[PDB]
DNA sequence: GGGCGCATGCTGCTCTAGGAGAGGTACACGGCGACTGCCC
DNA sequence: GGGCAGTCGCCGTGTACCTCTCCTAGAGCAGCATGCGCCC
RNA sequence: AAAGAGGAGAGGUA
């Protein structure tokens, strides 16, 4: 919604499966936010290559995450006043469209937030007690899925930083690039997006909004309800010659 | 028994050969994949006879 | 000659069996013509074990890939892919038509500057 | 025959990994919002 | 241009309690105890 | 000073 793009071209960008034209420079075809393909940019490529003039207008055509300089790119004010002004003179399915965008940007007006903050740099890593490791098992140890997790995503990023250390073939770098984000994607929601991990047997594993989600999940389980001290149960049987206020207790 | 019921299909589906046929059968089952006549066989074969 | 680099993903632990069998098999089908040389590139890098002396000892450099030399043609592409331990090519993902799952690899050969870089 | 040396099956330490399907498929039912076809 | 109509995907589906079992991963590599052959 | 950790199946009682 704030990039004004179909939710199709947005996942091919990222993903790696198609580039885009972050600056279209002095050409005649191309257009800024424009998708493009392999075969496309290497035609674009012999065109600029070919040692040709008038087309010195530096083609910045990335395709990667590049989400993060798309973002970079707003400016809120700017868009508000041109929405604002083309509000008006609009009616039907087509203004309430425009409607929606408008409502978002001025969000991110008072809140004073930067919408490149979606794009992820540094990721938390929760306290250790709460993903307990437990010695049972006599000479093995329980199974935790977010350990799991964790360690997939840990184990991703040291070979891509490896890799990326002696200059590696920019063929194979992607494919780590594109593992990491799978693996950050199945830490965070596991089964919304692509596959789902899946443990030992063929049982998905449990991340972390699989713990605040429903019937069984923090909210209505811990904290609508509770197990309690100095509770007792037992069968009940009849008895007579009891007054209304009164009970038996073994 | 029927025959002029079948009639209709083949000409709003046009008529095919054994190669042509293999070849269509591997484009809507593998799509993508570069189409062969032996790579169809061996999908048929697999699939049904084996 | 047409015979360009590629690489190939594979098990992990898997490489050197996954040489041992496409060279075999590429042997035994009488098509060396097609496919030239398979390649696991190493390194010896220091390995100092327990005490301060160092191992040395050769580590790969790309944990996970193999090297091909070949001509890319339709029927050597069905015979690569069909080795075990293979998973797909190295290239550009094509989208799914329909139905989720992964696409489609298009295979890329290495430029000729890296494939100076590597092969020293 | 007997002690010793080597081959070998058994088993425990380790580590690492972690990708991607193979096929376990075809398999409930209602409500609501977001795309896309083919025509007027 | 302007759509209707159709299709696809995501959300949801009462409450307390009792008993039995199986599982925390799986394959490579090296140490070891055993069996068998050898020279005196 | 110490003492149980989770998970998955199957079967029951209000
Ligand atoms: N799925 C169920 C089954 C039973 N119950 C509880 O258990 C009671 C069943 O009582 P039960 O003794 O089995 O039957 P009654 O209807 O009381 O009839 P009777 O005792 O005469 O056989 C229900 O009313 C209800 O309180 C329930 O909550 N949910």
């Amino acid at each position: 919604i704030l990039l004004d793009m179909p939710l199709r071209d947005v996942e091919q960008i990222v993903y790696f499966n198609s580039y885009v034209v972050l600056n279209p420079g002095n050409h005649s075809e191309l257009q800024y936010k424009q998708l493009l393909n392999e075969d496309q940019w290497m035609e674009i490529e012999d065109q600029i290559y070919a040692e040709e003039s008038d087309l010195e207008g530096i083609e910045v055509g990335i395709g990667a995450e590049a989400l993060q300089q798309l973002l970079q790119d707003l400016n809120l004010n700017e868009e508000s006043e041109k929405l604002r002004q083309e509000i008006a003179e609009s009616k039907g399915q087509k203004r309430a469209k425009l409607i929606k965008r408008l409502r978002v940007i001025d969000n991110f007006i008072g809140t004073e937030s930067r919408p490149e903050w979606m794009v992820l740099n540094v990721i938390p890593v929760i306290p250790p007690d709460l993903r307990p490791m437990v010695q049972l098992d006599g000479g093995r140890f329980a199974t935790s899925d977010l350990n799991d997790l964790y360690r997939r995503v840990i184990n991703r990023n040291n070979r891509l930083a490896r890799l990326q250390e002696i200059l590696a073939p920019e063929i194979i770098v992607r494919n780590e690039k594109r593992m990491l984000q799978e693996a950050v994607d199945a830490l965070i929601d596991n089964g919304r997006r692509g596959r789902t991990v899946v443990g030992a047997n063929n049982r998905p594993l449990k991340s972390l909004s699989d713990i605040i989600e429903g019937k069984q999940g923090r909210f209505r389980q811990n904290l609508l309800g509770k197990r309690v001290d100095y509770s007792g149960r037992s069968v009940i049987v009849v008895g007579p010659n009891l007054k209304i206020h009164q009970c038996g207790l073994p | 028994r029927h025959p002029e019921y079948y009639q209709k299909t083949i000409d709003k589906e046009g008529q095919f050969s054994e190669d042509e046929a293999l070849m269509e059968l591997y484009r809507k089952l593998r799509p993508g994949e570069p189409p062969t006549v032996s790579g169809g066989q061996q999908l048929l074969e697999s699939r049904f006879f084996d | 000659e047409k015979a360009r680099w590629y690489a190939v993903q594979v098990a992990s632990g898997c490489e050197k069996r996954v040489k041992a069998t496409l060279e075999q098999r590429v042997q035994t089908l009488d098509a060396a013509n097609r496919i030239l040389q398979v390649e696991i590139p190493e390194t010896p890098i220091v390995k100092l074990k327990k005490d301060g002396s160092r191992q040395s000892a050769e580590e790969k450099v790309f944990p996970g890939y193999v090297l091909v030399r070949m001509i890319l043609d339709d029927d050597a592409w069905q015979i690569v892919r069909n080795t075990p331990h293979v998973i797909n090519f190295v290239g550009a993902e094509q989208k799914r038509p329909y139905g989720r799952g992964r696409g489609h690899v298009k295979p890329m050969p290495l430029s000729p500057g890296e494939v100076g870089r590597i092969f020293k």
